[PDB]
């Protein structure tokens, strides 16, 4: 189990390496055997979509004391948590764990 | 039924009162079998024994509970009521537990 947390897989999802092909600018009229180091500058754009279906294990604890949950505090503040600032920068205030429910040993 | 009048113990049975039985068949209660708690069945068959009391422990910061401290109310479970003419029976299948080592090397 990777010590930073997560899932340990012998065959994780593969890398997706993307490269935009070189297109040489204008090679000489006379032959030359070198690597043709003069390429025209360019880049790319698009979209990338990652649909990754999870499987859940619902909880059925017979606990009577109300569970402890994760909530966002109701109190007036300059910015909503997990919402963009006046300039447009998306700010995440705190790390969110995944251990909130309680299950007896 | 036990009646105490002038310190005289008269014991007459209730042909109507009911005693509840139920099995924690999903382990959604704090399991307390498994510390050799001295209440188990009498080594000698004839021996009549008193059924031990059920009381669990939860989280405790000192002697004060915390938010996660759970309170399982037993009656909140579907019981079965026996009233002097009924019997209770559950069959349980042990999972694949490895053979115990009954041998010295």
């Amino acid at each position: 189990s990777p010590l930073m947390g997560g899932f340990g897989m012998k065959h994780p999802p593969p890398q997706i390496l993307i490269k935009n092909t070189p297109v040489p600018a204008d090679p000489p009229t006379a032959f030359n055997k070198d690597k043709l180091n003069s390429f025209i500058t360019q880049y790319s754009t698009g979209q990338v979509s990652v649909e990754i279906e999870w499987e859940l294990q619902k909880e059925n604890s017979k606990r009577w004391n109300p569970e402890i949950q994760y909530t966002s505090n109701y109190y007036k503040s300059n910015n909503v948590e997990f919402a963009v600032n006046t300039e447009g920068v998306y700010s995440e205030p705190r790390p969110i764990g995944t251990r909130y429910l309680t299950r007896n040993l | 039924e036990v009646t105490d009048n002038n310190g005289v113990k008269t014991i007459a049975n209730n042909l109507t009162s009911t005693v509840q039985v139920f099995t924690d068949s999903d382990y959604q209660l704090p399991y307390v079998l498994g510390s050799a708690h001295e209440g188990c069945l009498p080594p000698f068959p004839a021996d009549v024994f008193m059924i031990p009391q059920y009381g669990y422990l939860t989280l405790n910061d000192g002697s004060q509970a915390v938010g996660r401290s759970s309170f399982y109310c037993l009656e909140y479970f579907p019981s079965q009521m026996l009233r002097t003419g009924n019997n209770f029976q559950f069959s349980y299948e042990f999972e694949n537990v490895p053979f115990h080592s009954s041998y010295a090397h």
